[PDB]
């Protein structure tokens, strides 16, 4: 438009409504519910329980974000607290727990199994069939223990999270197809079946009377 | 010691008798 | 996430328009209600234990649920259900001070239908629970305060149906 | 279970990182004894240096109970 | 149950079951019979179990049976004995198990969570289980009686 | 305190203060006058707070203080009002940091723990922290009695 | 997973049943059986790489599979093959002392056929070699345990067809 | 916004919102007031604030308005004033917000791989900022000035 | 990924065939062509920035998306754009060094169209931009090494679409 | 850890040693106490609560250690102090089973007087609980299983101090 | 950490004191130092980066470190020398706003003597240049800030020496 200040002019939008916001694609959200997370020595009990509780929610998942007593490994969190361990060691004991091995290796099948492992050590769906296949074959031919010290030994583990970060819900894009998964796993996949065998519910009694 | 406490207490415990008043639901 | 401040701030940034008056407007009225939402908060966060307790008496409890068979039978799913309430308790106070319902959308809303279906909780009680939770925090947080409340409540009950 | 007790140091040759990395460079931790020697690889291949090593943990030599 | 808790490890460590672990399977098929006539007794006294143990809670915690206390009212004085048949039920469920898995996952996990939110004080319901305890023990034989006092045990360690 | 609990979301992210956690800080000093008047007040009456509400709690709960009952004998009534001077302490502490940081380490982390092994009753705690605050507010200006109001109810949340 | 035992036990805990004469009657049924279980197991676990071996010699090798074209053409497929052989064979042996086919549904057999389908492994030649197996470990474990032994691996071959 | 960022640091921590945190929102609602006038001030003053600071910056750096620099010719430096104009509106939004998290996702993030690609000299852009800065602040009341001069200086920060 | 020499080995091991001479004539054929393709490479490598830069004038920047409300709006958009440019042409570069494309449907192409409907990234818009940046190379790497560098970014482009 | 039984084994090994009767004999005695030890640690599992109780109240509270400037001053520490006891009794309990005290040294003992001395722990104040434990423990095992009880208990006093 | 405010509350609780008038004195002179904190707070985070490169021309570089040989020779190196320079800045602004030295004792300042050592940094010329920081910080922030912020910059230098 002539009469009005070229650098007015070039700001101006065509389109107005009907136009992509900021929350559009990737969105604000996921970046900010990310902190990084290191204990300190020196930290104060508040700080560093604050941590701890983002360890179980993360590895165990705790959606309500703080651990029920029977779920909590007292032993581990003393050392942690001493700074005898590494947040990376404390990982790693966490999954040889037996109540990871309750709620998530017993109920689910292999290939799944090896889904949630990604998730809650490294953040992220699986990358691909051949990784897949790896974490399988040591699930079957050692332990789930085995498996859970290859994740945290893994390559991957050390570069984005190293022994001092706390693992975090991180939707990569590196590899292809990873950020769709990731965010399928993150976000839609909430944990849908019981870790317990006992006491069944019935379909019925839906509504209260 | 809990001095302060010690004696303030006997004297709440003198002026009031608990053991009757029941509980009230309220 | 979006607040009240923000989702005026980005219909203005779609258009590329400077803030003007009546977008101010917004942002006025936003500023008079926000007093009352952080006392309505406080109310809330304080009593949230008693809310959950007589939301249930009031829905969930003494019923065929907590019977045997019933999903809230088990003390693992009593205690999974009361959690739950709690989370949705939380959520709910963020997007009345928020003074948008985007949050819900994201985090409590997000696959909650499908996982609820997958195992067995009944989501027909669970909007019960939530109805039941309005009602006693509108009594908590006064008239002027419930109208507010009252409409986070009524958008998670609406998404989990 | 033998543990060891391990001090290292770690410098970061490929990349420089903003966020404080203190932790991760000078690091006394406790490591069970069937994770030791992937764990000595794994600093050995970055390039730290291992200052110390003690068994926390264990008895020298011993046949059973290890 | 025993095997249960035995295949679940093996499975976890991708092996075989151990010779130990089926010396343990064995013990316990043997023992089985035992169990089982443990229960039916259990099974067959429950309501004078449940009525003598609800009168010695009673009348060790006059508060529970107040107007301040939980219990106050019939209906709340017959919820406080339901829940204390429920527990009874669990612990045979566990003596046939040969484990407290069944028990566990059934009473004890969130059994803290629960009780908070209604109220109930949990140590008068460890009481009351105690209290279950001894009634059994009396009908139960001295070899039974002990296998049963383990599992009511536990009920009473978790509670707390 | 404001403080601290800024810096520390600054330090995880490795970043200056933003300008939102400035103004916080600002707001915060400017207010600093105001909160040592309401500690003040609440620690000169410290002594009629405890005891007045005590005596609330008394007769709200009289089983306690009763031969059945934990609290009861003189030297178990006085270690329960020796409880509540201590958590009177803890709220104007509070008060003055303007968050709850000094409160929660202090008293209430590993609070159930215990008092569940001391037997006394948690779900009566509360009570007495409710009574307190009833006393305490009666004592403070309309807008003050608010600011204290909040760290009374954090005690009776988080509990 | 869940046993025997605590499949009796889940019947009558949704009922809300104490436990009663005609469920301890199959709870009884359980424990004479349970002593052979053992037998049989140990058996399957000392004579397991021979099973694997027979039966692949029965069914899948000396075949066009191997051959080149063949799924289990080429050394890594020809090891997943006999991976997967081990796991049928130490999932029925749980099952087998479990009474139980539960195990095999939970970890086995969910989403077994999808992965073979997407993989391209042959349903039909896996089931062979479910059915080869069962008739070596036949052999080992004697007849009584056979009858019991049979019934896990039919399951599994059913699952998979 | 504050209230954003209250909500997101209570949801990390898997709690309530705090008194404290609860306090700092109150003060922000009370503020907003005097946060909207400041808002309005220089939306008003904008297509001067924009021309004068762009001059100064032009005075600051002969090199970028000449053939060599990137605002070189009419187009290029509408161009150069158009991202002038651009973070002051960002600025605007921020002061009203009373917070940057508005700025930062528009402007600040990925801003320097954005400018590399342009091959446009950061610290030039940010001394286009600071200009911009003083245009505004002669504009402002001394204390509303001191509110936009943080909200300035964040944008100077972030790119350098 | 596969080049073209394994995908010669490959198809005459499924078959199970040793290599014959026609099988030797394909692979002859590559490597006549493997000397142009690494100086190619080279080029691209090292005129990369200047690469996407040239393109996302010709098509991308000075629109309607660099516009407010346009995708490529915001510096977080703008600088993801870029990014996903320079993905393209380093996996191009890879391919033309391989004489194959399936490291592109491995890599690139799989996924790609549904990530981008859920983000909103218009792909004509992107296919727009990759065949600028084909046309640039094209100028740098000289001819010869054109048209082998176009059927890659081609194939990229049709993937897309 | 190592219990009665390997240690014996433990022994004969470095010896390259078949078990002999003197060996056997060692065993043999482990085999008698056995009962008398599994009754003892069940009668501490269900009154370890109440021992810790008592045994505090004995020796830690109304003292100066509870009141300001005492390492068992404000609740953090109060409950660290009597998770401390809670582990001490159950370590205790499971080396009585065991009949070795090699499991106190390697999971307790180990590091504990350092830590203690960093933290500000008083070490003599420690041992008096545990002291105060075992005499409580004493009383509700029975003098048999009370000598058992007491070594162990007495190894852990020696170890911290 | 700890901050002015909570080093107070510190004290007074060890001593299990209620706060008195001559605590409050020392919270009081906290609060009017605050302001002016703020405001060099701001200052220095705006001039963040031109702080760094005058305090590297007065004492880093043009000197035998840059030159080969010198720990700060090669560009990794450069930059992790003036990374670790940034990071002094920026915590010993936070400490001039929390008011006590203590934050730089716990994140700072704890193991920096033992990672240079090993690394081969040289400490005096690090101290160099936190104290070249600080006269150039001291000219930005203005004379009363920089009494305030002169005393953090001793006590990290203090700490490295
Ligand atoms: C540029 C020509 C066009 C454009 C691009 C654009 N992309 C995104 C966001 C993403 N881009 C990808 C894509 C890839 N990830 C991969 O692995 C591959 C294959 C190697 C590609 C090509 C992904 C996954 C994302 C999302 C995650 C991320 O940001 O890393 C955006 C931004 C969306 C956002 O909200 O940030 C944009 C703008 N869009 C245009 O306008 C151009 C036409
Ligand atoms: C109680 C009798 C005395 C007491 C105890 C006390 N301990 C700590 C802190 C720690 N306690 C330990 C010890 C252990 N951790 C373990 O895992 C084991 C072995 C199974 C032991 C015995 C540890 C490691 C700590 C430090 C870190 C942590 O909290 O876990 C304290 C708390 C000190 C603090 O402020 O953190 C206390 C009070 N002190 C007394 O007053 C009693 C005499
Ligand atoms: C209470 C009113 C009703 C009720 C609740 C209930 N929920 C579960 C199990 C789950 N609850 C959730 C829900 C969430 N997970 C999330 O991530 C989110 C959103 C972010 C929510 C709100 C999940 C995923 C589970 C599964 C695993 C878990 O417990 O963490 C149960 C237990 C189901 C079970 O069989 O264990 C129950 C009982 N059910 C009722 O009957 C009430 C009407
Ligand atoms: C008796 C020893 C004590 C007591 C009991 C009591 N319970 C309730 C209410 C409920 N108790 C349960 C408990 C269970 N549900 C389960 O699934 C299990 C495990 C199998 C248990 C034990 C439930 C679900 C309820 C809620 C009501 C319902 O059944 O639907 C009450 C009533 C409290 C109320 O207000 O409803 C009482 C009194 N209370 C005491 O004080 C005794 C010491
Ligand atoms: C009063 C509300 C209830 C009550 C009181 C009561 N308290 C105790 C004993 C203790 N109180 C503490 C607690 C604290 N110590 C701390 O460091 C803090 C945080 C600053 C607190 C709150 C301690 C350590 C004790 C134990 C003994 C001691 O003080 O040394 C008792 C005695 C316990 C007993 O069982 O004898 C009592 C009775 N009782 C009630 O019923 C009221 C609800
Ligand atoms: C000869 C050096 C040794 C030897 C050979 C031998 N092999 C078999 C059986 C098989 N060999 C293979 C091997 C391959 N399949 C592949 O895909 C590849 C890589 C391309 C190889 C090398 C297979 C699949 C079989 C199984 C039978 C079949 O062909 O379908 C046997 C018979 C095994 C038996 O015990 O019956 C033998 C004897 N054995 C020796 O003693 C030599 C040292
Ligand atoms: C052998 C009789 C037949 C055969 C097998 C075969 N399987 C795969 C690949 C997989 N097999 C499974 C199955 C399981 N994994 C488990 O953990 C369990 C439960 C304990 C089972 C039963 C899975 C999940 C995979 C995929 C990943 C993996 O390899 O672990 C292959 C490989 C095929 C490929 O190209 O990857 C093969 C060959 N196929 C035959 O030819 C036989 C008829
Ligand atoms: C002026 C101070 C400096 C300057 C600027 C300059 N910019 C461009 C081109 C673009 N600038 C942007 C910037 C933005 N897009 C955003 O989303 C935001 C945040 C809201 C900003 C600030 C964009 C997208 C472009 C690309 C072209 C387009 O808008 O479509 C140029 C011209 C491009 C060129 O390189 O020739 C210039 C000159 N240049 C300087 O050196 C000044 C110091
Ligand atoms: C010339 C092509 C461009 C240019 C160069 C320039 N450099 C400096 C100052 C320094 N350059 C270096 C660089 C290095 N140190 C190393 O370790 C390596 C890797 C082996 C390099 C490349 C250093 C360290 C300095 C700092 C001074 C010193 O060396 O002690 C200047 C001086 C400017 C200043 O000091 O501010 C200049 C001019 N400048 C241009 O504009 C040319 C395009
Ligand atoms: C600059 C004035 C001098 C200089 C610095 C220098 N430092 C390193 C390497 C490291 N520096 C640190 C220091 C810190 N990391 C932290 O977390 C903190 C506290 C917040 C500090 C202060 C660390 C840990 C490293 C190692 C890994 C890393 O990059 O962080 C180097 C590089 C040495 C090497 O070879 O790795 C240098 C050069 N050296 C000088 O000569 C200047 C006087």
């Amino acid at each position: 438009d002539m009469s009005r200040p070229m650098f007015l002019e070039l700001g101006r939008s065509f389109k107005g409504a009907d136009g992509q916001s900021v929350e559009v694609g990737v969105g604000t959200l996921r970046r900010q519910l990310e902190h990084i997370y290191r204990i300190a020595p020196d930290a104060t009990r508040s700080e560093k329980d604050v941590a701890i509780n983002a360890i179980y929610r993360q590895v165990l998942d705790v959606f309500a974000g703080i651990p029920p007593s029977y779920l909590r490994l007292s032993e581990a969190e003393s050392k942690l607290k001493n700074n005898e361990i590494s947040v990376r060691e404390f990982v790693r004991r966490l999954g040889r727990s037996e109540n990871y091995r309750k709620r998530f290796f017993e109920p689910y099948s292999s290939p799944k199994v090896v889904e949630l492992l990604t998730k809650h050590f490294l953040g992220r769906a699986p990358i691909s069939q051949q990784e897949i296949s790896t974490y399988v074959q040591i699930l079957g031919t050692k332990g789930l223990a085995a498996a859970v010290d290859a994740i945290v030994e893994s390559p991957e583990y050390l570069t984005i999270f190293n022994e001092d970060i706390v693992p975090y819900r991180r939707y990569p894009t590196l590899p292809a197809g990873n950020y769709r998964a990731s965010v399928r796993v993150n976000d839609e996949e909430l944990i849908s079946q019981s870790w317990s065998s006992l006491s069944p519910t019935y379909t019925g009694y839906q509504y209260v009377t | 010691s809990l001095g302060s406490w010690l004696d303030a207490a006997r004297d709440l415990i003198s002026q009031n008798d608990y053991s009757q008043k029941a509980i009230e639901v309220e | 996430m979006q607040d009240a401040i923000t989702a005026v701030i980005n219909n203005y940034d779609v258009q590329g328009k400077y803030l003007d008056g009546a977008a101010l407007d917004k942002l006025k009225a936003y500023f008079t209600t926000g007093a009352v939402r952080v006392r309505a908060a406080a109310v809330i966060s304080s009593n949230a234990t008693t809310i959950i307790k007589e939301a249930a008496a009031k829905a969930l409890i003494y019923s065929d649920l907590t019977r045997p068979g019933g999903n809230m039978y088990t003390t693992r799913r009593y205690a999974a259900c009361i959690r739950d309430m709690d989370y949705f308790l939380r959520y709910a106070t963020y997007a009345m001070l928020a003074g948008d319902p985007s949050i819900l959308d994201e985090r409590v809303l997000n696959g909650l239908k499908e996982t609820y279906n997958s195992l067995g909780v009944p989501i027909a009680a669970t909007v019960g629970g939530i109805q039941a939770m309005k009602e006693v925090v509108g009594g908590l947080v006064g008239p002027d305060a419930a109208k507010e409340a009252s409409i986070y409540f009524d958008y998670l009950s609406s998404g989990l149906s | 279970s033998r543990y060891f007790k391990v001090t290292a140091c770690i410098p970061s040759l490929k990349r420089v990182r903003t966020g404080r990395e203190l932790q991760n460079t000078f690091f006394t931790k406790l490591v069970p004894y069937e994770n030791w020697f992937t764990e000595q690889q794994r600093i050995q291949k970055a390039g730290g240096k291992v200052l110390s090593v003690k068994l926390f943990t264990g008895v020298q030599g011993a046949n059973t109970g290890v | 149950s025993v095997l249960t808790k035995a295949i679940v490890n093996a499975d976890a460590e991708a092996r075989y079951l151990s010779p130990g672990e089926l010396d343990r399977i064995k013990s316990f098929v043997a023992s089985g019979e035992r169990r089982l006539r443990i229960a039916q007794t259990l099974t067959e006294a429950r309501e004078r179990i449940v009525k003598q143990a609800g009168d010695q809670l009673f009348q060790k915690r006059p508060d529970v049976v107040s107007p301040g206390g939980n219990a106050y009212g019939e209906k709340m004085t017959a919820l406080c004995l339901r829940d204390l048949d429920y527990y009874l039920r669990l612990v045979t469920y566990g003596i046939v198990a040969g484990d407290v898995t069944p028990i566990e996952e059934i009473g004890i996990i969130g059994v803290k969570e629960m009780y908070n939110s209604l109220q109930t004080p949990i140590p008068a319901v460890a009481e009351g289980v105690r209290a279950m305890k001894n009634v059994a023990t009396s009908l139960l034989s001295g070899d039974d009686a002990a296998e049963a006092g383990f599992y009511f045990d536990y009920l009473v360690g978790a509670m707390q």
